[PDB]
């Protein structure tokens, strides 16, 4: 009972053994299909043990394009008519739902902090190095004497091992953004969703962890309280002191900005034997555009960013954290010389034009401001535009004076000799102001507006008749026909 | 329904007339062994049926009260609502062997009738048997013990034999097969006498390919259902022996310990995993003794029964060497476990009140 | 067992719906509250779905050409998640009833394949979205058009992303209940309908008719009927699934 | 009275006292039977591994049963691993041999508790 | 030095260290017998694995364990097993001791990885086969099970009455037991000749229809047939030579064997009815002898009111028991064990086998014998030469390794009052 640890009541205890023992017999369709059968039923919820999540994130590291015969070797009938693997990671996004309400209104507070219990001792038993334990008493485990599930080992168990957790993010995100079958499949249905998960726990571990550590505590103490966090151990796993430099390109691995890494490419290797591979008795059916490729991967890497800010947020301004040895500066204009670098424009907008534009706050308006600022260096600064983002004056008169000061407006004379990359280098400029607009409007809910908007209608003209001058053929990165609309 | 009610026994062992091991222990389930269709050969206590009588008297009889009054009855139209079969020995001629209703009219005197009113036989079930399991085992030994308690090992012996038919199918579906080449290539050879021998080879290889589909036909059936055995035998396996594994974790927690019991089926063991109040890891079966050992062994015992639905179940002599202290505990496990249920009625027969 | 109705049969029109998400991707983020030309070149429900690789006149299930039992028919299909969102648009809340019963058909058939919930997103948020446009009464009246009595092994498919429609649909395959499934349990149990009587057992368990817990006599009719060892092998599931359900408080 | 284990705690219990302490020479003795005076050292034996009954040599040289009786507290949080390191803590297991001949030497000390 | 009463080859007292349970605590034994009890898995049974350990012996004599260095307490390194025994004034040949002392003590140290260690006779380097050689001549045999039942031997003793009779005749007369098995073989090998003959004359029989049914070409093969007739009218006489020969060597084999095992057994009868009449009960023995030799079998009957399948398991307990008894004069041994051989049968013939053994073991110009048992019954028949040791699981020593003072706590039966 050292902490968030909850003692089991008899009504649960024998669930518990009884999934373990179900899980003892190799037969997991039936222990899939227990939860299954009463999950919107009744104000019961179920929980899954511990143990029982560990190899449900076993179950769900293997899928059928690279093991076809295992998984119908293990139930020949096929009663739901689908795979052990999608329905573990059916199970697991359901209860990871339910998680984030706390909702008890309609469950129980027992049975909701009991499910938090499972789930953070589950995630805890994930140490990362650098290169079984049951707390209950009540029943006698599985995982104990058993180590491999089905071929695939473990996950606990091979996370731990050294030169690993840090080989797998860089495995789901170099693969994301892949043609072949076999390399794309890996990260889409298997290293995808579940790191999703990983992050996500990790970010609600940190979020339980600071309220229940020490209140009323020494600043210089209190900076201290979270190099042992747990989000602080997790980026522990990178292994450099150029963060700079390195997670600038972690996050980015197989994109293409304008890489100068002169240092090799991070070896990647697949977590489990025969992952990069298709089996001949399974063809794949789903057809995903490379649009639709590198649309859910920055999504999963802004998410891996957004929980790198959460805790450089929560660093003093007096003091900066210890163990990761990294500065909430550092890593604004590092995420910045990579992002305003961008080669193919669909992957900047992509990127900064997020889905979720709520809960991605409080960073996304930094890094736009960021960007803009490292790119304005080379169109020809001071940005103050998130310091304004309470009153839309301060707004338009900061931009009113950009404009005015030909940033928004394209270079010199040199038109035709470099015009590829000079529309490229604009209309990434330009995103990132609509980005920050957007934000302006949606944190917000008079004539300046009106000041700005003729303004910018100048300044396209301008641009218009630039491009015309270049005797060229087609329209210029309009921006006005995006704002007018937006605004009214 | 089918549960044993009244052992009526006349001039048998050491009884003439009634309804310390010898002085009516064993008796009683030699009587249930005989008169549910067994010989005196595979019981050890008189190798004849006429050795069997009680000196001092020529007929011997025994009459067994079977239950016919609810579900699963056998013809409660005829037979009434209570099954009376009895089986009379005496020293010279056929062994006598009835059928009888409740009332009293007589039904069958054959003795099929007795083997399939009680096919419609179990040894677990129903003293020396009790101890070949109630003793020291190893753990290559409790998992053929208790396979051969829920007839499995026979189950799975005879999908194994009827897979080996399958195989043998194979085998000769492929002599089946080379014999339309032969006969065809005989064909070949003879391609106006020489045309009658031409025309005579080609009608052995009709008779080589109605006898080849004739074996794939059969065997794809074969083949087919063994399929569906395998996979008709997995599952009556899995839902079997996990019945008995929930009955060994809720009758370990009265003595407030706790563990499991596996069914590794590479090396075929039944590993006893249990654990104390004072332990950590789990324990191995040979470390604990005395208490630790006997309440392990009748939880192993109890833990059998549970996935068989059966009506009744009989145990004598459950002594053999756990202590009198000990015995007290079993005795509360025992009671803690049958006591309640309601569908099956313990015939437990032990000498100490 | 491998044939269920793969409402999905011809080929996917893939060009042209990648360059409709290329327009579609833009549309996110200058409208997303106020209601489309974004997609003109399909203008009736019809077209989208014949773009989809759904073929002429598609929706109904009727069973006399042994419908519900179309095999694999390899045809690349597309994502299920941008799918709903294209769909979404044809909602036109305020219109003709005849069109939103049309809309909520081809939901309901889109959804139940194998195609479409073989390659289905743990997310499920857009289903539900759709879900809600609908009220449960008039979603399980003018349901899917699956024969209620014979085929429950849709009903299964059902109320495996839907739970809630758990105690919606039984009170209208069974519109006194308790005892209506036991007559219809006898029906499946003396027709030697081994097959149909699982999804049967699957379905309606954990409602407020028939619960769980060690209490029903299914298990008694299907332990008489076992002393083949190799009459079926459904046989042996079902009674597996019936004692394990018992043991579930 | 085959197991007759709790009788022992209830005699203790109720006419020792709840902190009482007695000794060998003054329960495990008989004045005039020598199996009642061994099965009351074995039923010492069953309490003592029942972890009930207080045993710590004083240098006197008499052994004390003491009723170890805690203070009245269901958690078992920390109180549960207490007494199982206490039993880590390894009790080395006491030879308690009594003969028949000297049965009538420890009496008391002298010959003397009611012959 | 109490050795006022103990005889030759006994044991006087028993420490140990480094058990599975014992790491250091010290017996002190009796001339006579010793009784032990305590609660159940408190390593009462198991002092015997001690001794038979201390004494030379191998581990598959007791059946507690496989492999000799499992009796290592697991954590410690080294297990030593310190135990003195009377010495006898027969037992001579022996190096690094003289015949004068009169407490000689046998240790072995058995280390981690290395079974076959060193021991230590009175605190002098002695080898393996040395002190194997002295424990044989305390004509102290663990091999033989009449003079050494473990726990796990009694299945081995017996159970069926066929190796009830083998280790009957191993006990009395080896020579006996020698002469039986060859015996068994030399009918084995008279049944196979035997049939080797019916064949051999079947096959003349056989040869002799070809002889006469046989066209030139059936001459040409009767000229064959008639080869191979006589070739195998050479080699019959050869096979019936050979079974005579057998047939004199199971003449002979009989005529040694029966008659002898045939007065011992009748002898052990009468011993056998002379005590269990004392009991109130009809008891004998018999010895059962069928035409094939390998089912030899000795039978004892019961009858307490007016093999492995007939009597239960407690009756021939008390047969085994009672057939030790007879043995105890007709073997030379100076001490016995049997152990734990009182499980699964009643109390009233508990009372009498103690009885009777406490009778014939405390009687004078008798081997020692020791009793185990994990019960004492109420109101046992008891001897004034009689000493008991409890042996207990418990909590409260401190330790012998701390004070060797009280290595011999609460033993009252060592002290002297002048």
């Amino acid at each position: 009972g050292a902490h968030y640890f909850v003692e089991l009541t008899e009504k649960h205890l024998l669930a518990f053994e009884m999934l373990n023992s179900m899980c003892l017999l190799e037969n997991y369709d039936h222990v899939l299909l227990f939860l299954e059968c009463q999950f919107g039923k009744s104000h019961n919820l179920a929980v899954i043990p511990f143990d029982i999540i560990l190899v449900l994130f076993t179950l769900s590291t293997l899928s059928e394009y690279y093991k076809e015969p295992i998984l119908r070797a293990n139930d020949p009938y096929n009663t739901s008519r689908e795979t052990l693997s999608r329905r573990a990671l059916k199970l697991l996004q359901k209860y990871l739902a339910i998680l984030k309400e706390f909702d008890s209104e309609q469950y129980n507070l027992y049975d909701l902090e009991l499910l938090r219990c499972q789930f953070f001792l589950a995630i805890d038993t994930l140490t990362p190095k650098k290169q079984f334990k049951n707390p209950y008493r009540s029943y006698i485990s599985c995982l104990e004497q058993r180590n491999t599930i089905l071929g695939n080992r473990l996950l606990n168990l091979k996370l731990n091992e050294p030169g690993e957790f840090i080989n797998m993010i860089l495995w789901t995100l170099s693969n994301s953004l892949q043609e072949s079958t076999p390399l794309f499949l890996s990260s889409h249905e298997i290293w995808m969703p579940l790191l999703e998960i990983l992050i996500d726990l990790f970010s609600c571990r940190q979020d339980y962890f600071i309220q229940h550590e020490a209140q009323n505590v020494s600043k210089s103490l209190f900076v201290q309280r979270l190099s042992e966090s747990p989000l602080a151990v997790f980026f522990e796993s990178l292994n450099t002191r150029n963060f700079a430099n390195r997670f600038s390109e972690y996050v980015f691995l197989n994109c293409d900005y304008k890489l100068p890494s002169d240092n090799y490419a991070t070896p990647v290797h697949p977590v489990y034997n025969g992952e990069n591979t298709i089996v001949d008795t399974y063809i794949p059916t789903i057809k995903c555009s490379p649009l639709y490729k590198s649309q859910k991967s920055l999504a999963l890497r802004r998410k891996l960013i957004g929980s790198c800010f959460k805790l450089l947020l929560r660093v003093p301004d007096g003091h900066r954290l210890i163990t990761p040895r990294i500065v909430a500066d550092d890593v604004i204009q590092g995420i910045s010389r990579t992002l305003a670098s961008f080669n193919d424009i669909l992957q900047f907008k992509k990127f900064f034009m997020t889905e979720n534009l709520s809960q991605e706050s409080y960073f996304i308006p930094l890094l736009a401001e960021g960007t803009l600022s490292e790119i304005l260096k080379d169109t020809q600064v001071i940005l103050t535009l998130v310091e304004n983002l309470s009153d839309g004056v301060s707004f338009c008169n900061e931009v009113i004076g950009l404009v005015k000061s030909k940033c928004f407006a394209f270079t010199e004379q040199c038109s035709q000799a470099s015009y590829e990359e000079a529309v490229l280098n604009i209309e990434k400029c330009d995103v990132c102001l609509l980005v920050l607009l957007r934000y302006l409007l949606h944190l917000i809910g008079a004539k300046e507006q009106l000041e700005m908007l003729h303004a910018i209608e100048k300044n396209d003209s301008g641009r218009r008749q630039w491009a015309k001058a270049l005797n060229l053929g087609n329209d210029p990165p309009l921006l006005y026909p995006i704002v007018s609309q937006m605004f009214g | 329904s089918g549960y044993i009610k009244k052992v009526i026994l006349r001039n048998f062992m050491c009884h003439e007339h009634f309804e310390n091991n010898g002085s009516g222990k064993s008796a009683i389930l030699t009587a249930i062994t005989i008169g549910l269709g067994a010989k005196a050969s595979e019981t050890n206590r008189g190798s004849s049926l006429k050795d069997l009588i009680r000196e001092g008297c020529y007929s011997a009889k025994i009459i067994l009260h079977l239950d016919n009054s609810k579900y699963g009855a056998y013809q409660q139209g005829i037979f009434g609502n209570e099954i009376i079969v009895e089986r009379i020995i005496k020293r010279d001629g056929p062994a006598s062997f009835s059928l009888r209703s409740e009332n009293g009219k007589e039904i069958s005197n054959k003795k099929k009738d007795i083997q399939t009113v009680v096919d419609y036989s179990n040894p677990m079930c129903f003293q020396d048997a009790a101890r070949s399991f109630l003793t020291a085992s190893t753990s290559q030994d409790k998992y053929s013990h208790f396979m051969k308690g829920t007839l499995l090992q026979e189950i799975t012996e005879n999908l194994l034999y009827a897979s080996a038919i399958h195989d043998s199918a194979q085998e000769n579906m492929a002599l089946h097969l080379e014999n339309l080449k032969s006969l065809k290539a005989e064909y070949e050879d003879a391609k106006e006498e020489v045309i009658a021998l031409f025309e005579k080879c080609r009608n052995k290889y009709k008779e080589g390919q109605k006898k080849y589909m004739e074996i794939d036909e059969a065997l794809n059936r074969l083949h087919n259902s063994l399929k569906a055995r395998d996979q008709n035998y997995k599952n009556a396996e899995k839902g079997t022996c996990f019945d008995a594994d929930m009955d060994f974790r809720a009758s370990l927690k009265v003595r407030k310990f706790s563990g499991n019991l596996s069914f590794i089926k590479d090396t075929k063991s039944l590993e006893i995993y249990i654990l104390t109040t004072n332990d950590e890891k789990a324990r191995n079966v040979d470390t604990l003794s005395g208490g630790e050992k006997s309440f392990s062994q009748m939880a192993l015992l109890l833990a059998t029964w549970k996935p068989m639905r059966s009506r009744i179940i009989a145990l004598d002599q459950f002594d053999v060497f756990m202590d009198q202290v000990n015995r007290k505990i079993g005795t509360t496990l025992i009671v803690k476990k049958l006591k309640d249920i309601a569908r099956t009625q313990t015939i437990i027969i032990t000498p100490q009140d | 067992k491998y044939k269920d109705w793969h409402f999905i049969s011809k080929n996917c029109h893939y060009e042209q719906l990648m360059d409709l998400e290329m327009k579609d991707t833009a549309y996110s983020f200058l409208f997303g509250s106020s209601r489309e030309f974004v997609h003109l070149k399909c203008p009736s429900i019809t077209n989208l779905l014949v773009l989809f690789g759904v073929n002429q006149e598609k929706l109904k299930i009727n069973y006399e050409k042994k419908e519900n039992s179309r095999y694999d028919n390899l045809c690349t299909i597309f994502p299920v998640n941008k799918m709903l969102k294209f769909l979404m648009y044809f909602y036109s809340d305020d219109d003709n009833d005849d069109v939103r019963e049309f809309f909520l058909k081809a939901f309901i058939c889109l959804i139940l394949d194998r195609k479409v919930f073989n390659a289905m997103e743990s997310d499920h948020r857009l289903c539900f979205k759709v879900l809600e446009l609908f009220n449960e009464a008039h979603f399980i009246n003018s349901y899917f058009e699956i024969v209620d009595k014979n085929d429950f092994f849709l009903h299964y498919r059902l109320l495996q992303i839907f739970p809630h429609l758990q105690s919606a649909l039984l009170r209208r395959r069974f519109s006194t209940i308790q005892q209506n499934i036991i007559k219809e349990f006898n029906e499946f149990f003396d027709c030697k309908n081994y097959k149909n009587l699982l999804y049967f057992i699957l379905t309606m368990y954990g409602s407020k008719f028939i619960p769980f817990g060690p209490k029903e006599y299914f298990k008694d009719c299907i332990l008489d009927i076992s002393n083949e060892t190799t009459n079926d092998v459904e046989i042996s599931i079902l009674k597996g699934i019936l004692n394990l359900f018992s043991k579930i408080r | 009275t085959p197991e007759q284990v709790k009788k022992c705690f209830k005699k203790l219990s109720k006419k020792l006292g709840p902190e009482g302490s007695i000794n060998l020479f003054k329960f495990i003795i008989d004045p005039n039977s020598f199996s009642r005076s061994i099965e009351n050292l074995f039923y010492t034996s069953f309490l003592i591994k029942e972890g009930k009954l207080l045993m710590e040599h004083d240098e006197e040289g008499l052994p004390t049963i003491k009723i170890k009786q805690s203070i009245s507290h269901t958690d078992s949080r920390s109180k549960e691993i207490e007494r199982q390191r206490r039993r880590a803590a390894h009790q080395n297991h006491i030879i308690f041999q009594m003969d028949m001949p000297t049965w009538r030497k420890l009496i008391k000390k002298y010959n003397i508790t009611s012959p | 030095p109490d050795l006022s009463s103990f005889q030759p080859g006994s044991i006087i007292k028993i420490r140990l260290q480094d058990f599975v349970t014992y790491t250091l605590t010290e017996f002190n034994l009796s001339p006579s017998l010793n009784m032990i009890i305590g609660p159940n898995g408190s390593g009462k049974s198991t002092f015997v694995c001690a001794v038979c350990l201390g004494l030379a012996g191998k581990p598959e004599y007791i059946g507690r364990s496989k492999k000799v260095e499992d009796f290592i307490k697991n954590g410690q390194d080294v297990s030593k097993i310190e135990i003195t025994l009377k010495n006898s004034p027969n037992v001579t040949d022996i190096e690094y001791i003289d015949a004068r002392d009169e407490t000689i003590k046998i240790t072995r140290i058995i280390t981690r990885s290395k079974r076959r260690s060193d021991y230590l006779i009175n605190d002098y380097q002695v080898s393996e086969s040395v002190v194997k050689t002295l424990v044989a001549q305390l004509n102290i045999q663990l091999d033989n099970l009449c003079q050494f039942l473990s726990q796990e031997r009694v299945e081995e003793f017996a159970l069926k009455s066929v190796k009830l009779l083998v280790e009957t005749i191993r006990s009395i007369d080896a020579s006996l037991l020698d002469v039986l098995d060859e015996l068994r073989e030399l009918q084995g090998n008279e049944q196979s000749l035997q049939k080797d003959l019916d064949f051999k004359k079947a096959k003349i029989v056989h040869l002799r229809q070809e002889s006469d049914k046989l066209d030139e070409s059936a001459v040409t093969i009767l000229d064959q047939v008639t080869a191979e007739l006589r070739e195998l009218e050479h080699t019959v006489p050869q096979q019936s030579k050979d079974l005579e020969t057998i047939k004199a060597k199971l003449k002979e084999d009989h005529a040694v064997l029966e008659p002898k095992l045939d007065d011992i057994v009748s002898k052990i009868s009468a011993r056998f009815a002379r005590l269990f009449n004392n009991v109130g009960s009809a008891g004998a023995v018999r010895l059962e002898k069928p035409k094939d030799y390998a089912e030899w079998k000795i039978e004892i009957m019961v009858k307490f009111r007016d093999d492995s399948h007939t009597q239960s398991g407690g009756e021939r307990a008390v047969s085994t028991v009672l057939y030790m008894i007879a043995l105890q004069e007709f073997t030379s041994a100076p001490f016995r064990v049997v152990d734990q051989i009182n499980q699964g049968m009643d109390s009233r013939n508990e009372r009498i086998v103690h009885k009777a053994m406490v009778e014939n073991a405390c009687a004078e110009n008798t081997s020692q014998y020791f009793l185990i048992t994990p019960k004492l019954l109420t109101g046992l028949h008891y001897h004034e030469k009689m000493r008991i040791h409890c042996v207990m699981a418990g909590s409260w020593i401190p330790n012998p390794s701390e004070d060797p003072k009280m290595i011999h706590f609460g033993e009252t039966s060592n002290y002297s009052f002048d």
